[PDB]
């Protein structure tokens, strides 16, 4: 009926911590925007920053403004930041001026799990919002007789109904003769999950999950296993404080 | 290789017969189909359609004004537009040459929309702020096949499967007519013909801006709708 | 029985055109095929398919670039006959060999040898083809 | 304005072409149902019957040549020409000039010839 089978398929494969070694390197500085990330790393890949932007709010975005990206720190790579669509705009013209080029977006559409039990019937806890969303899951295929656009999200917004949220992805080519390696066509632009109303800007695991393996597969040689190399060739910015992924050198601001 | 039969004399003539009384059947359904249209029927463009079929360059905007403020007196209130975007692999849409038009003079109070690819993404959004809008939200529009499934675009870094649109305002779009927080900005609706645009969001600008004047650029029959003093090339 | 495997839906005249314009410009030339307009209605892939059952072995990257006889390779390709010929083609052993290997196999090889009244279109248009159709007709009743 | 269809006409009168939208008209769906490169405006109607005075039904073959509707094609001009004589075949009328059309009242009359969409069979 609606196909949602094919919709969540990726969702079916779940696939969800390195210590301190030559696979995972940890930073946690009280200043990150300001703290110079070259000495961290250099000619890396990927360049995550997890920008919880929100109009409370977690991070001002006139800061992001004296953030430093030199040449040095790396020559080809990607950045990778998250939108809020309170604070749409004045964000998507920072970064140029900092030295990328655009290339493309994400996106994550959030599918109401609220309205999704709704149909599956016919403030939320923890494991409302990670147990709930598997039992949302196994039985995917009972909803699938409604309609699609019914179980969006209808969230306060000054113009619209908020439903999705954004991955900004912007890579720099810098050195001549010199090139990356890509994986291209992983996980198509479109993608399907539900999120809680409290928190739509905020992506919890499972789904912080899905990205950081997409993000794995787009970029494999950017990884590093401790005994190829001690030095990883991929940062992070502002994850969990008990996460510490492999490849990716983790920078926690505390 | 000849397409017809090469060679059947009479035999063929006979087929020629049922041919041609075949040839007779269609033009006496079109008599039909004449008398049909010649007697006041109605077609399936409605009423308040305006469709101004004229080149946008060629057109002179400072008519269109005169004509607002002579018998509404409101200039225009909600603005949409989907041009001819650049691949690289007509040439005069440079997107300089999007920008150049003075739509700023057509518009003082009210919002707009612009449909394009995420290719063109970036070059939208300073498209936008360049005049006295600022960029404030987006509509996006997500494909679907015959099935539910999700329409397998080409991938140039991601598989592309949706459409983005950009809202913009200058002045104020407080101006009594206008709704806020309508419903959501995401559509979701079949992959049609060529770069074709759901109809839905006409809805949505309806739900928006009722009871007012409107203007979509670069239509075709199908966009036109009541209340559209609608452009098009094509149109 | 059912020699040199046929297209579904197309004649053994299209069949005796495309061999004589294989013969004359060479396999993988598809494009001056269809510069000469011999065979219209065609895509270069469905005539690469054809090809590939007329030649008698389904892979044609032995055969590329090749003025040889179609006819000859089929023959021969009986001559071979032990090998399952799945709608009269070998499957090359070979796998997508690299271009040098796949360049010394094509020198070894070398060496060796109603239309309009459908579509659903408007009045006008079938109009159109059919009264000239009508006026072919008569010219070919008048010739004959 | 919310006088709504009023205001639409008058930007139709203001703006729109002439073979859009009448005078003082409406939409003039005639223009929509038809493509765009094919319409029978007034004028090209009273053109064809111009070239229908110039030499009536017969071996006229100048029908195209005289250009008189919009980019005149010769099939579709062909059929445009029947409707005023109202019978499906132009035999009767071959090899003479007609001026008006005193064909629809001598035709009417024959019920079992045909008489329906203002037309007779043969
Ligand atoms: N400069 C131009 N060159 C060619 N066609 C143009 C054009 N400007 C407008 N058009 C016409 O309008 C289209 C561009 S707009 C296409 C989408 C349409 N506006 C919609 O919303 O449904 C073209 O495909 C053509 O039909």
């Amino acid at each position: 009926d609606n196909q949602l089978s094919l919709l969540l398929k990726w969702r079916n494969d779940k696939i969800p911590a390195s210590e301190t070694d030559n696979k995972c390197k940890v930073v946690n500085v009280k200043n990150i925007f300001k703290s110079d990330l070259s000495k961290y790393g250099a000619n890396l890949q990927a360049l995550f920053i997890n920008a919880l932007w929100k109009v409370k709010e977690g991070l001002n975005i006139n800061d992001l403004s004296n953030l430093k990206i030199p040449l040095s720190l790396m020559k080809n790579g990607i950045l990778f930041i998250w939108s809020e669509k309170e604070i749409l705009g004045q964000i998507v013209e920072i970064m140029e001026q900092k030295g990328f080029t655009y290339i493309e977006n994400f996106s994550i559409m959030f599918l109401g799990l609220n309205k999704c039990l709704q149909s599956i019937n016919h403030e939320k806890s923890i494991e409302q919002v990670t147990q709930e969303k598997k039992f949302v899951m196994n039985n995917l295929d009972i909803l699938k007789s409604t309609d699609i656009n019914n179980l969006f999200l209808r969230n306060n917004y000054p113009y619209f109904k908020k439903t999705r949220h954004t991955l900004l992805m912007f890579r720099r080519i810098g050195d001549k003769n010199q090139k990356l390696e890509l994986r291209h066509q992983r996980t198509s632009d479109v993608v399907f999950e539900v999120t809680d109303e409290q928190d739509p800007s905020k992506v919890d695991t499972m789904m912080k999950e899905y990205v950081y393996q997409m993000i794995e597969t787009l970029l494999p040689k950017a990884q590093f296993i401790p005994g190829v190399d001690k030095h990883l060739k991929m940062m992070e910015l502002f994850a969990s404080t008990d996460n510490y992924r492999p490849g990716w050198i983790s920078v926690i601001e505390k | 290789y000849l397409d017809r039969l090469p060679k059947s004399k009479k035999g063929l003539q006979g087929l020629l017969q049922d041919i041609e009384k075949r040839i007779l059947h269609y033009k006496q359904l079109f008599f039909k189909e004449q008398n049909e249209i010649a007697n006041g029927k109605r077609s399936m463009v409605p009423d308040n359609s305006i469709p101004i079929c004229s080149d946008v360059t060629k057109l002179n905007f400072q008519a269109l004004i005169d004509a607002q403020m002579r018998h509404a007196g409101k200039m225009f209130d909600v603005i949409m537009m989907d041009p001819p975007w650049q691949l690289s692999s007509y040439d005069s849409l440079s997107d300089e040459k999007i920008q150049n038009m003075p739509i700023q003079s057509l518009q003082q109070d009210g919002f707009i929309f612009v449909w394009a690819i995420n290719a063109k993404y970036r070059v939208t959004i300073k498209m936008i702020e360049n005049w006295g809008y600022k960029l404030v939200d987006e509509i996006t529009w997500v494909k679907k096949t015959v099935n539910g499934k999700i329409a397998k675009g080409h991938g140039f870094y991601l598989q592309h499967a949706k459409e983005s649109c950009l809202i913009g305002v200058k002045g104020d779009v407080d101006n009594g007519r206008f709704k806020k927080n309508i419903a959501s900005d995401v559509i979701f609706s079949e992959r049609r013909g060529q770069s074709q645009k759901p109809e839905e969001i006409y809805q949505y600008i309806n739900q928006l801006c009722p009871n007012g004047n409107y203007l979509e650029i670069f239509a075709r029959r199908n966009n036109l709708h009541d209340n559209w003093v609608s452009i098009g090339n094509e149109l | 029985l059912w020699n040199y495997t046929l297209s579904p839906g197309w004649r053994e005249e299209e069949v005796k055109i495309l061999k004589s314009a294989l013969q004359l410009f060479g396999i993988g030339k598809w494009k001056k095929i269809m510069e000469s307009g011999c065979l219209p209605g065609k895509s270069i892939g469905q005539i690469y398919m054809q090809t590939q059952r007329l030649l008698g072995q389904q892979s044609l990257g032995d055969f590329m670039g090749l003025q040889i006889d179609l006819e000859a390779v089929f023959n021969q390709n009986m001559k071979k006959q032990d090998v399952l010929r799945k709608n009269n083609c070998i499957i090359n052993t070979g796998d997508n060999p690299t271009k040098e290997e796949r360049k010394r196999r094509i020198e070894q090889n070398r060496k060796i040898y109603e239309d309009i009244e459908n579509e659903k279109f408007t009045n006008l248009e079938i109009l159109t083809h059919l009264y000239n159709l009508k006026a072919e007709i008569v010219r070919r009743l008048a010739e004959q | 304005p919310l006088d709504f269809t009023q205001y639409a006409k008058n930007m139709r009168k203001d703006l729109s072409n002439q073979d859009i939208c009448l005078e003082d008209g409406a939409l003039n769906h005639s223009y929509f149902l038809t493509k765009k490169g094919q319409y029978w405006t007034p004028l090209n109607q009273k053109a064809l019957q111009r070239g229908i005075e110039l030499f009536g039904v017969g071996n006229w073959k100048e029908i195209n040549y005289d250009e008189f509707s919009g980019k005149a094609n010769i099939v579709e001009l062909e059929l445009r020409t029947c409707m005023i004589l109202g019978i499906n075949d132009i035999t009767e009328y071959y090899g003479k000039k007609i001026s008006e059309e005193e064909q629809e009242e001598i035709k009417k009359s024959n019920i079992a010839k045909g008489k329906k969409e203002n037309k007779l069979k043969d």
